[PDB]
RNA sequence: AGUAGAAACAAGGGUGUUUUUUAU
RNA sequence: UUUGUCACCCUGCU
């Protein structure tokens, strides 16, 4: 129960995951390691965008944080930690003006680079049966996709990926750090009313 | 209009968006897109948290 | 021809039978929300006016 | 960017940030209905007695930078007063004249498209011939009919579809339209309405009442059909009958 | 007085300011 | 009559 978890990560964290699962889902059953999913997700994607600008051309510098500095256009605007009412409007109105594909399921992020959208989902084991159900459910999604592993396998479509890879081992050590306090406690890898 | 956010949220939320998208991902003036996000950032703060 | 006293007779004791009657083989929510009216209605308490 | 310069405004002095931050967005469709004021059950005597008012009418305050106070002749034309519980000014019925008199001029290229359900039937009417009368006696049977010739074979829910998507693109939400004719529709009021200065709220009504279906319940005479019925106090008495073919 | 008819109208609310003083 | 000398607002379905 990830509220002694609460002393790992920001509190915004939970701030945004209480108010999601809200409206669809709760905290009677396995919600903190929900929780857990919610977070990893949340927290790499924000770990991304926290220190990318763009410059003239794309290919984001790595950029010194708390700057005032020229560039503030970060690359990868958030559109997972907002309510439907903002996701679907940003979804449309980025549709709308520099036209991309409005995906008939929901995005994560959206650059000025490749000008697409990003799915950043993670899997515990090997994904080699459960990309075919990503693939037959966002189809022909055609923004830069990115499954993931609860080990650290990394593969994505077009084979290229997204930036400056030292990052691929800092979210590694972001999972495999994660798992750690998994295993150490957890089993890691296993009608009204009136 | 639905959802269970306060006003204010919402309209700070939806006023970054249009700074970015229509006055800066069209070449009109970048140089609002600094007092935009200045005082939607003042905005986000004024309410103490 | 018309009727007489109309709104003077016709309790709410009555209305609460043919309630019961009409929700039969219902949900019990169903019939605990549609049968209220009529108990506030038998338990009202008229105003009088202005003096 | 006056939203965000009135906003903080707004958020800057007290008796006003504890409203906005503690309604919450689905709790607004109440608060913008709480008014001191009541329906009036005497409409007729109200308008009789107040028409002989100095100010019975009220505008926006935008008029103090429109319009003067005290024309040609020194009759005034807006007063300093401001509502019952609104900013708007209290106004006389001289300034509509004088709005109509020494107003500022507009272009009206879009008024005919916007209201063609209307200028259907002007241009109806005047290309319509006439013929004998019959004195004769008249049957008429109750029955129910379409007063309107319903644009498109649809419903409500694909209506309400295609005017988020011809009048708020931005919010249509989630769903993407399906058929051929709903994305006709779509691009064709696309391209007819661009650069328009009408209200969305009466583009949304004019497309509603130019694009669904009404049925009433009338007594008819003659021929069952929706073109014939607009003209039906013409056509048909109880004790003679009028011969037409619109146009 | 009159309106009016099973009870009313013939108006209804708030804000003031204060120990003898010479002059127009 | 009064401790007074005179003013002031507001409202017409609340």
């Amino acid at each position: 129960m990830e509220d002694f978890v609460r002393q790992c990560f920001n509190p915004m964290i939970v701030e945004l995951a209480e108010k999601a699962m809200k409206e669809y889902g709760e905290d009677l059953k396995i919600e903190t390691n929900k929780f857990a999913a919610i977070c990893t997700h949340l927290e790499v994607c924000f770990m991304y965008s926290d220190f990318h600008f763009i410059n003239e051309q794309g290919e984001s510098i790595v950029v010194e944080l708390d700057d005032p500095n020229a560039l503030l256009k970060h690359r990868f605007e958030i559109i997972e930690g907002r309510d439907r009412t903002m996701a679907w409007t940003v979804v449309n109105s980025i549709c709308n003006t520099t036209g991309a594909e409005k995906p008939k399921f929901l995005p994560d992020l959206y650059d000025y680079k490749e000008n697409r959208f990003i799915e950043i989902g993670v899997t515990r084991r090997e994904v080699h049966i459960y990309y075919l159900e990503k693939a037959n459910k966002i189809k022909s999604e055609n923004t830069h996709i990115h499954i993931f592993s609860f080990t650290g396998e990394e593969m994505a479509t077009k084979a290229d990926y997204t930036l400056d890879e030292e990052s691929r081992a800092r979210i590694k050590t972001r999972l495999f750090t994660i798992r750690q306090e998994m295993a150490n406690r957890g089993l890691w890898d296993s009608e009204e009313r009136f | 209009p639905v959802g269970i956010s306060s006003m204010v949220e919402a309209m700070v939320s939806r006023a970054r968006i249009d700074a970015r998208i229509d006055f800066e991902s069209g070449r009109i003036k970048k140089e609002e897109f600094s007092e935009i996000m200045k005082i939607c950032s003042t905005i986000e703060e004024l309410r103490r948290q | 021809g018309d009727n007489t006293k109309w709104n003077e007779n016709q309790n709410p004791r009555m209305f609460l039978a043919m309630i019961t009657y009409i929700t039969k083989n219902q949900p019990e929510w169903f019939r605990n929300i549609l049968s209220i009216a009529p108990i506030m209605f038998s338990n009202k308490m008229a105003r009088l006016g202005k003096g | 960017m006056e939203r965000i310069k009135e906003l903080r405004n707004l958020m800057s002095q007290s008796r006003t940030r504890e409203i906005l931050t503690k309604t919450t967005v689905d709790h607004m469709a109440i608060i913008k209905k709480y008014t001191s004021g009541r329906q009036e059950k005497n409409p007729s005597l109200r308008m009789k007695w107040m028409m002989a008012m100095k100010y019975p009418i009220t505008a926006d305050k935008r008029i103090t930078e429109m319009v003067p106070e005290r024309n040609e002749q020194g009759q005034t034309l807006w007063s300093k007063m401001s509502d019952a519980g609104s900013d708007r000014v209290m106004v006389s019925p001289l300034a509509v004249t004088w709005w109509n008199r020494n107003g500022p001029v507009t272009s009206t290229v879009h008024y005919p498209k916007v209201y063609k359900t209307y200028f259907d039937k002007v241009e109806r009417l005047k290309h319509g011939t006439f013929g004998p009368v019959h004195f004769r006696n008249q049957v008429k049977i109750r029955r129910r009919v379409d007063i309107n010739p319903g644009h498109a074979d649809l419903s409500a829910k694909e209506a309400q579809d295609v005017i988020m998507e011809v009048v708020f693109p931005n919010e249509v939400g989630a769903r993407i339209l399906t058929s051929e004719s709903q994305l006709t529709i779509t691009k064709e009021k696309k391209e007819e309405l661009q650069d328009c200065k009408i209200s969305p709220l009466m583009v949304a009504y004019m497309l509603e009442r130019e694009l669904v279906r009404k049925t009433r319940f009338l007594p008819v005479a003659g021929g069952t059909s929706s073109v014939y019925i607009e003209v039906l106090h013409l056509t048909q008495g109880t004790c003679w009958e009028q011969m037409y073919t619109p146009g």
